[PDB]
């Protein structure tokens, strides 16, 4: 497992890591060109771009293999899965091996949700370029002090939300609708009601919440 | 502004903005790689699903130019 | 109906829209 | 005007070009085959407009015209219990409308499998037909498939027209949809909203009446209409119609 | 929506009956004014500027707290 | 930015009450408004959007509005 | 020639029914009038 004479660490030459940064930008353009149509429908172009997925997996899976050889895997201190980015470069390829195997082993029930790891492929540019990890670490370091206004903000949110429960728990379910037996019409911005009933010629009928029941 | 005493305050701003420009450009580009991933992730969840019977809203997630400008 | 008019060759097809 | 000068609850939707006698005198009997395109992308508002357009298009059909409605998404099928051009009387039109209102949008589109169905149904002479003005109405939104081969094979000497409607407020390519009308004697219509539903059917009637005009004075014969109720109330009336060139 | 409160306050709007003056029953259909552009554009500049000075006069009062360092 | 927004949206922020008509010659008369779902007959009006770009005074007010975020 | 009765004692001023309820011609066939 730890066999020396890799002949693989020699492969991480600068002509070799600017073709991965070239296949990623190419990958980020394929994902940019895809158009999403409602119910199993697909544009003719999006059917063409689906033919490149085996290639992009083919290259990204090559990198994991050539790296877990030239480096270790977990056990060794400087192994593949030790780095914080190569972990995310592993999920992307791993989620790309299974998600393209929806035929042989069928993903027994279904997935519909393992192609949503392709969206982490633009973040393989940050992994590929060391000059960007020391810039991302600059943001995730200046926001560490902010994770105590977050606990001070989530204490205000909950606080008011609790009051919201005590005072407005169910008193937004009646609105005012035209008399108009048959077709209930109501205002365009719905006019809720309660002890304070409808102004002139409306009756308090039942009603889902304000924003289709959401607010 | 050169004829005023407010040139040194203003030129030194541009002198400082130009020196730290490879770190503003490579910082607007990480604020753009997290708009893309998100836009992408927003298409996977709501791509093609905004065809309501009223009509699809202008703030779609269907195409990439329309998924970028609704994450924005 | 006994008679109907279609497929006239002098017709001007250049008006699709 | 009979009841709609200026009166509430009472909107005047009368349009002379949609009346039975006008539609009778404006052209000759048809053989329509409405190809609805119920695929995934037409769902939402485009489908509501497609079904309203199909109902308002069936409304321009007489008892001498024969019609069927088909719908295609990666495979074509009829929408109703009929399997051939049926007469467009009241009961058949109601059946077709009730079948179209039950139509759902799902799946990819294959224009060739739909136009093959359309032409194969228009070549069925075992049924009673109006052997005249064979037509195909395509109620799609847009696509990237001209399907020149299927038109070349099935509609070569251009016996069958093709009217293509781009229903819906969308931004898909309307190039093939505008081409299908040109190569096949037809016309291309756009129905972006309810309110544009009611004119484009009148317009296909406008297109169908060219060969009637080019036959100058043979076409000027009086035709009498079925027994309908007069717009301005006098009960049951028939009306004779003569086109004016 | 500070901007439609600006638009719905412009000139040529309706007017309230006032139920105590016999003149201007149909006249004085001018009860808005076109000075809603100055009123609402300036308030957005003044409120955002007076609040910014309040925000800094409070931040810089505690600037010894905000800059605490375990070393010193 | 308010001179480039004139040379880019000047005169183009016009719209007709009736969606089908898209010219001032066409937008005269009455039309049936189906969009309210109740089929009422309205009048065709040729209008600008409330926030223009048709002038430098109007491109500075609709671009301050974007700066304050509202209705952008 | 479609069989609809232009004139018939069983033809009454009224639109023809088409089904069970939830500007069309009164085309009453001959065989459906007797
Ligand atoms: C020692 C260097 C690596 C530190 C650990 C990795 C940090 C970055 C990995 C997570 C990036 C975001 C993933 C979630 C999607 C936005
Ligand atoms: C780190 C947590 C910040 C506060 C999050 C509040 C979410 C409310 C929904
Ligand atoms: C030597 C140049 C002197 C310039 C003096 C005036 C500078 C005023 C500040 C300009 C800031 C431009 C920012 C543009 C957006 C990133
Ligand atoms: C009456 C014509 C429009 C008047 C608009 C007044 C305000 C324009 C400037 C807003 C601030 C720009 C910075
Ligand atoms: C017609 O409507 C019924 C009732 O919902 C439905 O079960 C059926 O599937 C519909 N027909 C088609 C062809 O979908
Ligand atoms: C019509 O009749 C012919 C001869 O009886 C038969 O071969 C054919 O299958 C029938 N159906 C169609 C659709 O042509
Ligand atoms: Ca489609």
């Amino acid at each position: 497992n730890i066999v020396r004479k890799y002949a693989k660490k020699l492969i991480d030459w600068p002509p070799f890591e600017y073709m991965i940064l070239a296949t990623i930008i190419a990958n980020c353009i394929v994902l940019a060109l895809e158009q999403h149509l409602p119910e199993d429908d697909k544009t003719p172009m999006s059917r063409r771009l689906e033919k490149t997925e085996p290639y992009f997996i083919g290259i990204f899976c090559f990198e994991a293999g050539i790296k877990i050889v030239a480096l270790g895997f977990i056990f060794h201190k400087g192994s593949y899965l030790r780095n914080g980015w190569n972990v995310m470069d592993f999920i992307v390829v791993l989620s790309g091996i299974l998600a393209t195997a929806g035929t042989h082993f069928n993903t027994h029930v279904d997935l519909r949700t393992l192609r949503a790891v392709r969206v982490l492929r633009p973040l393989k540019l940050v992994s590929g370029i060391p000059s960007l990890q020391i810039v991302l670490k600059s943001i995730m370091k200046a926001m560490v002090p902010l994770l105590q206004i977050g606990l001070l903000l989530f204490f205000a949110i909950l606080m008011f939300a609790i009051i919201g429960l005590e005072f407005y728990s169910g008193k937004l379910h009646r609105a005012c609708f035209m008399n108009n037996s048959g077709i209930l019409e109501g205002f365009d911005p719905p006019h809720p009601c309660g002890v304070q009933g409808c102004p002139a010629g409306y009756e308090c009928k039942d009603w889902i919440g304000p924003n289709d029941g959401i607010t | 502004f050169k004829i005023t005493k407010y040139w040194a305050s203003l030129r030194n701003l541009v002198v400082s903005l130009m020196s730290s420009m490879k770190s503003i450009i490579s910082l607007l580009f990480l604020l753009f790689l997290f708009i893309v991933v998100f836009a992408l992730l927003g298409m996977q969840l709501f791509g093609g699903r905004f065809n309501f019977n009223d009509g699809t809203p202008s703030a779609n997630f269907d195409t990439f130019p329309a998924a970028i400008m609704t994450v924005f | 109906p006994d008679v109907c008019f279609d497929n006239n060759v002098l017709e001007d097809y250049t008006d699709c829209g | 005007w009979v009841d709609n000068s200026r009166t509430p609850n009472k909107i005047d939707l009368y349009d002379v070009r949609r009346r039975p006698w006008y539609i009778q005198g404006a052209a000759s009997p048809k053989d329509m085959l409405i190809l609805v395109d119920v695929s995934g992308s037409v769902s939402g508002l485009t489908l509501k407009l497609i079904r309203t357009s199909v109902s308002e298009m069936l409304e321009t059909l007489s008892d001498d015209d024969f019609v069927n409605v088909a719908s295609f998404n990666s495979n074509a099928q009829d929408v109703s219990c009929f399997q051939h051009l049926v007469q467009a009387n009241v009961r058949n039109k109601k059946v077709l409308k009730d079948a179209v209102n039950n139509i759902t949008a799902k799946g990819i589109t294959d224009y060739k499998k739909g136009f093959s169905f359309a032409f194969e149904q228009l070549l069925n002479y075992n049924v009673s037909r109006a052997n005249c003005n064979k037509i195909i109405m395509l109620f799609t939104d847009g696509g990237e498939e001209r399907a020149q081969e299927i038109f070349n094979k099935y509609n070569k000497d251009k016996k069958v027209r093709v009217f293509t409607f781009s229903v819906g407020q969308h931004n898909y390519d309307r190039g093939p949809i505008q081409w299908m009308a040109c190569e096949n004697k037809g016309y291309y219509y756009e129905i972006p909203s309810i309110g544009a539903i009611r004119i484009n059917t009148q317009e296909y009637l406008d297109v169908l009446g060219r060969p009637m005009v080019l036959a100058g004075d043979k076409a000027k014969q009086v035709q009498w209409t079925n027994v309908y109720l007069d717009a301005l109330e006098l009960g049951l009336v028939i009306t004779g119609t003569l086109p004016v060139f | 929506a500070w901007q439609e409160i600006m638009l719905s306050c412009l000139g040529e709007k309706g007017c309230e009956p006032d139920t105590t003056a016999p003149s201007g029953q149909n006249e004085n259909e001018r009860c808005g004014t076109d000075l809603a552009y100055v009123y609402f554009v300036s308030f957005i500049f003044f409120c955002s500027f007076l609040m910014l000075n309040l925000f800094v006069a409070v931040i810089m009062d505690n600037f010894e707290y905000l800059t605490r360092d375990s070393s010193i | 930015f308010a001179v480039i927004a004139v040379q880019l949206f000047k005169g183009k922020f016009f719209y007709c009450t009736d969606s089908s008509k898209d010219t001032e010659k066409e937008c005269i008369g009455n039309y049936v408004d189906h969009e309210k779902n109740k089929m009422e007959v309205k009048g065709r009006e040729w209008k600008r959007h409330e926030f223009h770009y048709d002038n430098i005074i109007w491109a500075l007010l609709t671009l301050f509005t974007v700066s304050t975020g509202e209705g952008w | 020639p479609n069989g609809y009765v232009l004139l018939h004692p069983n033809l009454q001023p009224k639109p023809i029914g088409v089904g069970i309820p939830t500007q069309e011609p009164v085309t009453l066939d001959f065989l459906d009038a007797e």
